[PDB]
């Protein structure tokens, strides 16, 4: 068979991942333009929600250094890639647990309709991708709305799922934060109720 | 707004290091029991940022200036980023952070005795050209012991982070230094199953980048999932 | 006062670096032209001082704190002196020198760009104890750049200087660290014609010995010539 | 044939000695006890004489870098061994040459006679010992003084040189100091009139 | 009482069985599922009891004679405790158990079909001397089925226990007995991972130490952790 | 890297273990001296304390052919390494689990404190070492008193394990046996509530 | 480490070089366009000079089949490397040794001062390669001027030449030929005043 050159081996970003990518989480001096957890300004179109979680561990304990990306689309379910802190909105953030509370918080707009390569439309969804020491590789997942049902139902991903009850784990669940539309998304990373990851 | 034109080589998870790997204690309970669920490619997946637009400031790939003159061995890390087919990988962000000479971090959680260099922050970052290559100039971190086995250590590291042209292709890794007898007793190295593979982890000295009477430089070649054209879907 | 009691075996000039090697540059107007004359041993050659007696300071061996804390890596530098016949040689001065983690040497003569750090020395010196075992803590130097060819590299070394129980046992050396990748290039170290006895230069890493979360070590072993006593003189 | 553990490797001192065995020299500071160029306290017995000296290369050119170490009998012609700083006289000292002027200097006694191995009678001599950088393996010789030609010309060491000319290298120069004994010994690594070393 | 003056070598966790090697079934629901958490020594980990005032008896050694002489093969069974460094251990306390010829325990719990011994115990005890020797005289036990796979038999073996200078260095494993074929097929032999590992648990005929017309001899050596004095700490 | 000679291999203690180390419950005849599970006579100084508890499996069942060996300090926080049966004192013990019951006993006393490396004193405890048929390397954990939670909070060894809750895990609860000071130490090799176990 | 393609071994030019380089002193006819020993023309700014010199082997002996190729920059210190033979000035020339006399001669102009990397000016020099039978790999040495002493002091380059003695053996010996302005270069291979000789 034909081989093609072997990709970099991946390692855990460790636990000190804040000072290369959360500088101020880490408690360092930032750089002008930093990547993070604002998405949206005040003034980009769509409704704007507050994203907020928790990571646990296999022993039900919070993780309390993790690090998360993700990547949506715009209210208008489209893909915007040329980053930039003008833009009204970025479809790439950043974001990290607090190492005492260890709630992680995202400023976004829900995201608009995307079609799957047979021209299928997905629910609405946020690409995460997490990173922690104790992490070998990082994980991918994906966080949809619980006020979606009837898009979740037609989900041709979320469809994958083999077992229903695994579904559920990622649906953010509707809440309000100083009367701010908010979802709450927590991730568990191991036993009961393990949040569903993907390959791709 | 990006569009779903490339479609990328299926990850090799048995290459890269598994999930629970139990002489690296800590993904005892930060691994996943259920397998993965494999998803096909769709433009969720096949697409990523662009940092062209972000703004840099112009030492934001040198740590001997972008926080005195720190203490340690003056080297300069470059390298390539290419595919799997060989392809360069231009226009992509690179990122580091290492520990000081001594193996101390600039983070609240380093609690290492080993002391703090006044002029070193240990972070990094580079817009690779349009050949694929970056470049940074720092010093060699430090080999730093760590709460695993009762007398484990990192071999010296430096942490990189790498964008790609979706999300499909991020990666985070870490590049250890030629020779440096540390890295075969490295649970977390050994988180990998083949030796070939480590190789790939490990930066060569590389004499032909280095300034003469100043600094050393360590080669590092950065290769990640192939991308090619959607065919016949 | 001493007496003629001993002779010891005749050093090997083929093993130990010649004179003239052209590629280290200052050699080849330091070496003689005329041949070495040898001259039988008597009680000028076999006997020398004892150290015995001389008033060391408490932190003479421990270059962390003989000069705040240094920035380098922590590390202590321990072995056993013995003679060509595998015995003990207590009781022997062991002095050392080195540059910083930076590769700056703490002398007037080092222009090298790398900063001096203020709290590093680098000098040390131990009697060997009653089964002949020396250590010093230190941290690990760092290599450095020398007008030789137009870019040479000192692979990282610490200086030492073995007094033995003669005249005919002194010694001064320098101690190479496991893998540095620096060493097959040194023209120094390339000043050895045998493989065999360059890898006699080059200090081990010994976890066996390292404190956990403190400081590695690495074990450097001494090898004086073989002492014997006359007969049928 | 039987062949012993070999012997560690020799290695040049380097530029830098003077941190680790001239410390003044290195122009820092020095410890409690140090060992250095000055063997006999005025109150030790034997004529009290001031060795001087320059080291050349090859070129001609003064080597400014130099480290000797020297051992020679007391006045009674007995090798004190035991160094102690409470020493009226020790045996074994330390000089070097300045960066500047490169001459090196000692104070010390004239040495007494000792008999080689067959009970031969030596003439007084003090051993020495060169290091410096350029040279792999320090060079051993060996400094007689012209006012004692009679055992000069009986030295069984000296005898061993074939070439009566080579024999006058080895020779040093009384001359005086500040009305003080002293004696003059170059030292000719290559070349002209270069100096007789040892093997031993 | 006892003081904290040694630092013993760190296990290694790799040479010795994992705690999980389901082969052997026992082991399945017998192994933690969390990582040891790892501590520093202390004065608590690096004392032992030192048991050189027990008083034991006549024949604590001889098991021919503690319990007619027993049916079976008459073997001595010495060797010598030393730690990594090489170094004797003396006075220290050895126990041994085992079946009878015919593999048969004398134990309430064994119910196996061959017959126990009239004249045979199975236990032993003895305590090193000066120069950490240790010898018993028994008979070689036989191998044993046991409930795991359904046709698994023990190699023919003997228990040991070895308290060494303190709760640190105490181990229990068992000896094996030179080409007994039985071993390489043994999950309880296989929970070890490293060939070369196995090999230090077999021991050799000695012909030396046999007494002719009388009994064979069997030499097995056990390797307790190094100990080394504190440094820098 | 320097390599020592490797370690003898460990091998689990079987399920005979009793006939070599606790002859009584082998129910085999016992020697004249045999090491066993009263480290104090009832003269010994400190405060007496009866020690039991259970062992169990991953499974919740009891492991009935356990055997533990325990090392403390006396009263004064002194080690008493010196093993003799005349001693009111000893520092080391043995006790193993019924076959019925499965319960194991000690009597001992109170451990004085003593501190660690660092001269910062550890919080009275016992040092016990596990072995049974199924467990390959004998297990170390340490029993700490329910009644010590001031001195349990500062010890620098139980500060050691990051997750709170399972330091739970290593506390003895006191109780009273025959109107006698008890305090029971349940084991629990694998699962929920799993006791840590040590590496050193 | 890494490694390059190896660069291809230098091997001498031999006896006949000239025949390939130094067509006339071959003595064989020349093509239309040739590189020869006249850097300026008559009317090229600058003052222009006569440069010869002869160059000796170890035995003192004349070198008469040697070849040279100089790169010096303008009156301006600028190098131009457009080579054309209608320039007023060319920085690139070649000469060679007389079979007979075993002199070689050049017709340019005094170079104007260049900086060197780190911004600090050399005096006014020329660059030369040497070439010849017996010489495996060419010699690279710089021809100085003697009536530029000041700047000559401040030399980075010659400022890096350890003795100074040594560093006398780049300065050309100002002189007149026919009252032309001329500057005598004379080459030692080897030995006694030997010329020194760079790397690069
Ligand atoms: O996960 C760990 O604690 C080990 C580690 C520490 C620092 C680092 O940068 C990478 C891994
Ligand atoms: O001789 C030299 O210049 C090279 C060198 C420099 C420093 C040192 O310590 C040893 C050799
Ligand atoms: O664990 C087991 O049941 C097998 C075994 C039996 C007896 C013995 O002595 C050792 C292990
Ligand atoms: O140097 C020599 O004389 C041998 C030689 C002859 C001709 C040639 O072209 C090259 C080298
Ligand atoms: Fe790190
Ligand atoms: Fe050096
Ligand atoms: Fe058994």
């Amino acid at each position: 068979p034909i081989e093609l050159l072997p990709e970099t081996p991946s390692q855990t970003a460790g636990p000190y991942v804040h000072i290369g990518l959360a500088l101020e989480a880490a408690g360092n001096p930032t750089r002008d333009q930093e990547i993070w957890n604002r998405l949206a300004k005040p003034d980009a179109p769509g409704e704007h929600i507050l994203l907020l979680g928790q990571v646990y561990d296999g022993n039900g304990h919070l993780v309390r250094d993790s690090f998360l990306e993700v990547w949506q689309a715009d209210a208008n379910g489209e893909y915007q890639d040329a980053y930039n802190l003008e833009n009204a909105f970025n479809s790439f953030g950043r974001t990290a647990t607090t190492f005492d509370a260890g709630e992680w918080t995202l400023h976004t707009v829900k995201p608009g309709v995307v079609n799957n390569a047979a021209g299928v439309p997905m629910a609405p969804h946020i690409n995460i991708s997490l990173f922690a020491r104790g992490i070998n590789i990082h994980l991918h997942t994906r966080l949809y709305f619980d006020d979606e049902a009837q898009a979740n139902a037609k989900c041709p991903v979320l469809n994958l799922i083999e077992q229903p009850q695994r579904r559920e784990t990622l649906i953010a669940k509707r809440c309000e934060v100083d009367g701010k539309t908010a979802y709450r998304f927590d991730i568990r990373i191991q036993g009961e109720g393990e949040t569903v990851f993907f390959d791709f | 707004p990006a569009q779903d034109n490339s479609r990328f080589v299926i990850r090799d998870r048995n290459w890269h290091p598994k999930a629970l790997t139990p002489d690296y204690k800590t993904s005892i309970a930060r691994s996943p029991r259920q397998a993965l669920v494999s998803i096909p490619q769709s433009i969720s997946e096949t697409t990523g940022p662009n940092f062209s637009h972000l703004g840099f400031g112009a030492h934001d790939h040198d740590l001997l200036l972008n926080f005195g003159l720190p203490i340690g061995e003056r080297i300069i890390v470059a390298g390539r980023v290419v595919d799997q087919y060989g392809k360069p990988v231009p226009n992509t962000l690179v990122e580091m952070w290492q520990a000081n000479a001594g193996g101390r971090y600039r983070h609240k959680n380093d609690r290492y005795l080993a002391p703090l260099d006044p002029n070193f922050g240990g972070v990094g970052r580079c817009l690779t050209d349009s050949d694929g290559y970056y470049s940074f100039r720092t010093i060699k971190p430090g080999p730093y012991p760590w709460r695993n086995g009762p007398n484990d250590w990192r071999p010296a590291h430096i942490h990189f982070g790498i964008s790609g042209p979706s999300i499909a292709t991020k990666l985070i890794t870490q590049l250890y230094f030629e020779g440096d007898p540390l890295i075969p007793m490295c649970p977390i190295v050994k988180s990998i199953a083949n030796p070939e593979a480590v190789q790939q982890l490990i930066a060569k000295l590389d004499m032909n980048n280095a300034n003469p009477m100043d600094c050393l430089a360590y080669r590092f070649d950065i290769v990640l999932r192939g991308q090619r054209k959607t065919h016949f879907e």
